[PDB]
């Protein structure tokens, strides 16, 4: 049956990899450039330290990256937005119980100014 | 016989489509996803419940990690604003010049190797533990 | 349904080199950054690290090119910001799979109550009606079988 | 002055019909199709035992009809 799919707040899973990609050598060329000259204020034992920090970084994020490729890999038929459209299907549907309801009701208070007294 | 108001024998109603009386689950070919994630497994027999974290998918990798890595903890960022981020010739020429305008990135003079070289040869001796 | 079918196995094992991938990128960090605590000094080390470095480059070569390839179902992947914001919070992704399918039963659990007590509504009205009128009771008959159709989307389950 | 109890009585109708359309859209339950599946309860939903949930649909359907 026909379902209508939603393209609101989902992305392609090419996109996000190719933004992590350019993210962490983006990253790697800031470091790279910030570092290129040592002083006082950055010794280059706090260059190596600054350099363990951001490569257990990006260790985390290739591992969130890994965990999402396993999520995937969960699904098998790639049928999740067939879930996520009966899901907003749901919702359109409990509200119009609701909305005839409320139109019944908004009926009554466009009623309420139609009467003729005593 | 007298008619009555909105009361048409000809006038028909059908159900919902799709119909929610139904296991809509089935419907739609959903019921793989059912039995994966279920608490329960169909025969009576209790399933394994799934673990807080996600330790058993990386399980399989061998690394230094102990913990997990979550917001509160310090470990992670706030990479979804990152990666939700967005910007004749054959589809094989256009695609080739699309997978390639994401290389310009990849390469030097972005990525100065013999400048990464002398850095990263900047590191004295040990490491200072802190 | 055939290229539905192979749609999903090339889809496969797209995911399974870019996992393999991921790993070898992985097992390459934890290389480099025990080569960093453990250094030695030497320029043979500072050679080695940039070595990692050259081949954790090149995997992210491989695995741009293909997330931009024409052949690639990684576009064909629909990911949501709510999973991946779930990973960061370091808390189990198939749960959200279960908590979202667990959503889905309930509002059609939710919604089967409430078609079943509707029915209950209209057919004690028209035992009801029928029991005060008996000159309506054709009518309300005929209601009934105009609004309880023929099941021909409910014979399925 | 009849005519003005019949006004009364009219809308009276229409507030027992938005009242029991209601009544069986927020105190109704879920139903099990079948006794393997799981049955699963909300603190944010008001659940009702299901026999007196059908003596209230058949006093307000009577009161209904009394009112007609």
């Amino acid at each position: 049956p026909a379902l209508p799919h939603v393209e609101i707040n989902q992305v392609s899973l090419a996109l996000v990899i190719r933004n992590l990609t350019v993210f962490t050598m983006k990253e790697l060329a800031q470091y790279m450039k910030t570092n290129v000259h040592t002083q006082a204020n950055e010794p280059n034992s706090a260059k190596k330290i600054r350099f363990l920090q951001l490569i257990i970084f990006l260790r985390t994020q290739f591992l969130k990256l890994y965990v999402l490729v396993k999520w995937t890999r969960t699904i098998k038929q790639n049928n999740f937005h067939v879930l996520i459209d009966l899901l907003n299907w749901f919702r359109t549907t409990n509200m119009n119980v609701n909305n005839c309801i409320w139109a019944l009701k908004s009926s009554l208070n466009s009623m309420t100014n139609a009467k003729l007294p005593n | 016989p007298s008619y009555y108001y909105y009361v048409d024998p000809e006038t028909t109603y059908t159900y919902q489509q799709p119909n929610p009386l139904q296991d809509l689950i089935s419907v739609y070919g959903l019921d793989d996803i059912s039995r994966q994630v279920a608490r329960t497994n169909l025969d009576g027999t209790k399933a394994v419940k799934l673990r807080k974290s996600y330790k058993n998918q990386i399980a399989d990798l061998s690394g230094k990690f102990s913990t997990i890595p979550t917001r509160e903890n310090g470990k992670g960022g706030q990479i979804a604003h990152i990666l939700f981020q967005n910007n004749n010739m054959s589809e094989q020429q256009w695609r080739e010049q699309l997978r390639n305008r994401d290389i310009a990135l990849f390469q030097p003079p972005n990525f100065d190797w013999d400048l990464c070289s002398s850095v990263l040869s900047q590191f004295e001796r040990s490491y200072p533990s802190e | 349904m055939n290229g539905n079918s192979t749609n999903n196995e090339q889809l496969q094992q797209e995911l399974a080199t870019t996992q393999d991938q991921v790993a070898s990128i992985i097992e390459s960090f934890v290389e480099l950054g025990v080569s960093i605590y453990d250094f030695p000094g030497t320029p043979e080390a500072t050679k080695g690290m940039i070595t990692n470095l050259q081949r954790n480059v090149d995997r992210l070569y491989k695995l741009n090119v293909r997330s931009n390839d024409p052949q690639s179902s990684l576009s064909k992947v629909d990911i949501p910001l709510e999973v991946v914001q779930y990973i960061e919070d370091g808390r189990n992704p198939d749960i959200y799979t279960r908590e979202f399918v667990e959503a889905i039963r309930r509002s059609n659990q939710y919604q089967r109550g409430k078609m079943h007590g509707l029915k209950q509504l209209r057919d004690s009205l028209a035992d009801k009606i029928v029991d005060e009128f008996p000159e309506l009771k054709e009518p309300v008959e005929d209601i009934i079988k105009r609004t309880s159709p023929i099941d021909n989307v409910s014979n399925t389950h | 002055d009849r005519l003005t109890q019949l006004q009364i009585c009219l809308d009276q109708m229409t507030e027992q019909f938005c009242a029991t359309l209601n009544y069986i859209d927020k105190n109704h339950g879920f139903e099990r199709l079948t006794v393997n599946e799981p049955q699963m309860s909300d603190k944010h939903a008001t659940v009702v035992p299901p026999e007196e949930f059908s003596n209230t649909i058949d006093e307000l359907s009577t009161d209904i009809i009394l009112k007609t």
